[PDB]
């Protein structure tokens, strides 16, 4: 186990040498293990473990606490990301796939392209993920890379010249986090030519920089949220006769991705326009953010049910998306509350209210003591 | 780069290449392959007329405006390959299936695939222009997905022989789950 | 001058005329008087619209007032070859030339506005010249008109005996009649 | 000569025609004598508008003498058939085919200027040529004269005995007098 | 540019940027400040005023007004406001001037040209400053150093009607 594992995971290293120190640091680890004299024999288990530590990836054999944690990986996204249940599905399913061990041994867990109308919740299914499973985000933002010769800072400069000393930015973030997920958002923005770096992270789970070291793909997720999807949902043909248009939507983005990125994507996620009903429960997510917070200070705020259908149906978006409400709800319910709390009485609120009156078509902010 | 592809030209002609320290490699005992993706847009393109057009020779004329003459002409072969054809393709499914048995066998459970659903899972992955990579797809969203949620949370926790089939009247899989 | 239509798209915005703009969603306009130039500019379209889309229904709005017979055979032709079904919608007046057009839309597909009109009458053409030119030019005539009879009744449905009738002397026809005669299937639905 | 008209946009400034800006508002105008090509034109720029926004009203300012009356029928059945409704505001002469094409506008939206003129009369297609042939000529002018004398009737109100009666004989109608008529409902002046 | 128009959508999305040698910029801290707006006449037979809520939605997309967290309108400045304005650089020269011992007895008369000639609709106030560094600040700059003023100076200012130009009185 310990000489198959460690070169399945354990890439940086020779076989002796590695498989070696996998043995030695096993028994080390049973030394201080018997603290009610466990230390009877060294199995399989055990090796899985020591070497999930020294690649920092997860162990072989899914626990008891991370396999419970998988059951209900789905519906704990869902109490934050309302709507989009296929895209979860996919990453749920992705996750313990690879984790159960029917995953592909050269390719990364998942590799799946994220599109639809802005503000639909792309980049915070890929930051809920990272945070539900204790996975740091690996984040790199594709606009600043709208020039070709931007992919020096991805995997390093050649030899000889002034960046080869710094080092690549995507091979040492992956070095130094095996285990992470990588969001790329606003894929589409980036040039035509970094899509063909990413051709073989996912082909082989395997990048080089210009240090000839290789970084090791097979254990990270790989997100690319673009929007292109919001181009297409107009769905409208400038004729006297209308036509269905389903056909040609959705396939602006095969002339703007090759077929071979495309061809390796585990699946291609469409994110749906959010629905009327789930821009309520997106309010009561912000409004628990500013709970949160207030409750840190030691004020706490009720909201009628009433004030939150008309709150969201004043910053209801569906080219936007659900961005507005941010806005919406700050200048709306936070700023009134801030020359309070910073003085006046809310210094030391309690059982504070909030409320519309229908007729003044305005809210009614009330406060107590 | 185009510029990149000179360098190559000594390698395949004089069979060494120099370093900055003037050391001379050796490549006479190097398979030295080359994959492009050249004519592949070209061969995709439709012709606009009352009677068809053939599109063949579009493919290598392609590869020609590509790669300088001086490095085609000390190429030993320039194989074309050619789309998979649904023959092909099911022996493929067949080679997905084995490799998803070994990483079974550690797991302790033997997996078994009727040749119904075999053909089944064929025509629902088979597409020219994508090759063979959607049927990794497929068997994965179709064997692998279930397998995995009883794997880590039913049946299969232990070694257990699970098998497959498929549903004539309804047309999907049937999956078997058996505990020992 | 031709007014400019900007379009919108993820490369870029694509500046285009109204005509081109409207024949990415394959609507065909067919305007003026027909000749030897013009039709030419008809098929191609078709011919560019078939290999983008083969499911697509392509629109025709033939607002002509007719003109050289020989050149409306190679509209009618290039349609009946293509795949697609080609939908005819009589905008303003349908000539002789015009309605064989409209005629030789795919069934099922051909409309007529409410106030759009359909006039049919036999060919016009003409020849002077020596006895002899006369005669085999006069079999030419008389072929193409008693060919038109059979293509319009195949679309139409008609008896050859009633069309041969109907073309002795010129006449035109309303919207709603077209339908009962058979050159359309029904008027275009109220939106 | 048309001048260009750069108009302002988040990605950059770009050079358009005046006829174009204004299409891009939801403008069309109308001049000179109704042709095939003309009448055409202005059909493909009411589907655009059309498509690009199923609701806003498209304005169409006719200041044409008259023209053809069979490529006048397509413009009108354009305008029927589209959703939003037509601004038929008349900016000078408007001839018979002209006053057609302003009544067929939406009632409650066409609009006339203080000096326009709108010119009524009625149909004239003389034809010269043997007895038999002119019978059926003659035959059709009436009928689309019925027909657009229907549907004028229809869009006006006026009663269709006193219309026939008027477009016997060529008729002048002042800005004022057009909505006493029923020609347009309301005046634009500010 | 509008690819820096990018730049400022990920500072104002994520509050973070990262340089190119790999270090985190935290923005988490900064308070982001936007400052948007001619100097050539009219392009016409008779010349014409150039002074110029839809208009920042044109010149600005969607995407970019939707992350700012309000968008704060300035007024045109006031004839009346004007008058405030240009107070300021006449006390202010005088606290700098009080380090020097002098007290200059300028009125509202004095503000009253300098006004119009330092205040331009289009240009603002940004003359303001050249007016006083000029007019106000260099003739009594010579006086004050060559012995006269130096131990202990007083001046004024006299604003002539036919002259149209700021004369000052020196004493001491
Ligand atoms: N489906 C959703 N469920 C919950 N909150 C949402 C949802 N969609 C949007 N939001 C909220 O609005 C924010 C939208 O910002 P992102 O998560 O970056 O998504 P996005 O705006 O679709 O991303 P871009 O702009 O397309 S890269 C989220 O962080 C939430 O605060
Ligand atoms: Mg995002």
């Amino acid at each position: 186990a310990a000489v198959e594992l460690a070169v399945k995971y354990i890439n940086d290293r020779h076989l002796p040498d590695k498989a070696i120190d996998v043995i030695d640091e096993a028994g080390a680890r049973a030394r201080l293990m018997p603290v009610s004299k466990r230390k009877k024999t060294v199995n399989v288990a055990d090796i899985e473990s020591v070497v999930a530590r020294i690649a920092r990836i997860p162990e072989k054999s899914v626990s008891q606490s991370d396999r419970d944690t998988l059951k209900n990986l789905g519906d704990r996204l869902k109490m934050l990301v309302f709507g989009q249940d296929k895209a979860i599905e996919a990453l749920t399913e992705a996750i313990k796939m690879a984790r159960a061990g029917l995953g592909h041994e050269h390719k990364p867990v998942g590799s799946f392209l994220f599109a639809g109308p802005t503000g639909v919740g792309k980049t915070e299914v890929t930051v809920q993920l990272s945070k539900a499973l204790g996975i740091e985000l690996l984040r790199f933002d594709m606009s600043e890379y709208m020039e070709r010769h931007t992919v020096s800072r991805l995997i390093g400069a050649p030899p000889g010249y002034v960046g080869f000393d710094q080092g690549g930015l995507l091979t040492d973030a992956v070095i130094k986090h095996p285990h992470a997920v990588l969001l790329l958002d606003e894929i589409e923005k980036a040039h035509p030519d970094v899509f063909n770096i990413l051709l073989q992270v996912m082909d082989n789970g395997t990048l080089t920089d210009n240090n000839g070291r290789k970084a090791d793909f097979r254990n990270v997720v790989l997100v690319m949220t673009t929007n292109a999807g919001v181009r297409e949902t107009e769905r409208k043909s400038i004729g006297l006769i209308h036509q269905d248009n389903s056909t040609d939507a959705m396939e602006e983005i095969k002339k703007i991705f090759t077929p071979e990125f495309r061809n390796r994507l585990d699946n291609i996620i469409w994110f749906d326009h959010l629905s009327t009903d789930v821009i309520h429960q997106v309010v009561d997510k912000f409004i628990v953010e500013l709970q949160v917070q207030l409750d840190q200070k030691g004020v706490s705020l009720e909201v009628s049910q009433e004030a939150r259908n008309w709150l969201a149906e004043k910053g209801y978006d569906r080219a936007m998306g659900a961005r507005p409400m941010a806005r919406v709800i700050q200048d709306n319910l936070k700023k009134p509350l801030a020359n309070e709390l910073l003085f006046g009485s809310l210094v030391d609120g309690g059982q504070v209210t909030v409320a519309l009156d229908k007729e003044k078509n305005e809210l009614t902010y009330g406060f107590q003591s | 780069h185009p510029d990149v592809f000179n360098i190559l030209l000594q390698v395949m002609d004089n069979g060494t290449l120099t370093d900055n320290n003037g050391r001379k490699a050796d490549f006479r005992n190097v398979v030295l392959v080359m994959t492009t993706n050249a004519g592949v847009r070209e061969t995709e393109r439709k012709s606009i007329g009352l009677i068809h057009q053939d599109n063949s020779t579009d493919a290598m004329e392609e590869i020609k405006k590509i790669f300088t003459p001086e490095f085609r002409n000390r190429l030993d072969n320039i194989i074309w390959f050619d789309h998979l054809s649904t023959d092909v393709i099911h022996q493929v499914v067949d080679k997905f299936i084995v490799e998803l048995q070994v990483q079974l066998d550690q797991k302790g459970v033997s997996l078994e695939v009727s040749q119904e659903a075999r053909n089944w899972l064929a025509e629902k992955g088979y597409d020219r222009a994508m090759g063979a990579r959607p049927m990794a797809r497929v068997i994965q969203d179709n064997l692998k997905k279930p397998l995995a949620n009883e794997l880590l949370f039913g049946s299969l926790v232990d070694g257990g022989q699970v098998t497959v089939a498929l549903d004539k009247e309804k047309n999907e899989l049937t999956y078997g789950f058996q505990s020992a | 001058l031709v007014p400019m239509v900007i379009e919108q798209t993820s490369r870029g915005e694509r500046s285009f005329d109204i005509y081109s703009r409207l024949l990415k969603e394959r609507v065909i306009f067919l305007t003026g008087q027909v000749e030897d130039h013009m039709a030419n500019l008809i098929v191609a379209q078709m011919l560019f619209l078939e290999a983008e889309n083969p499911e697509k229904d392509i629109y025709l709005y033939i607002n002509s007032p007719g003109g050289v017979i020989t050149a409306g055979m190679s509209i009618y032709d290039t349609m009946q070859f293509i795949k697609p079904d080609v939908s005819t919608i009589c905008m303003g007046q349908a000539a002789s030339m015009g309605a064989f057009l409209l005629t030789a839309g795919a069934k099922g597909k051909r409309f007529c506005l409410p106030n759009s009109r359909v006039m049919i009458h036999q060919p016009l053409g003409g020849y002077q010249g020596q006895a002899t030119d006369i005669e085999i030019h006069a079999r030419e005539i008389l072929k193409v008109k008693g060919r038109m009879n059979e293509l319009m009744a195949l679309h139409t449905g008609q008896s050859l005996e009633q069309i041969e009738r109907d073309t002795e002397r010129d006449r035109f026809l309303s919207a709603p009649e077209a339908v009962e005669y058979g050159l359309v299937d029904s008027i275009l639905t109220h939106r």
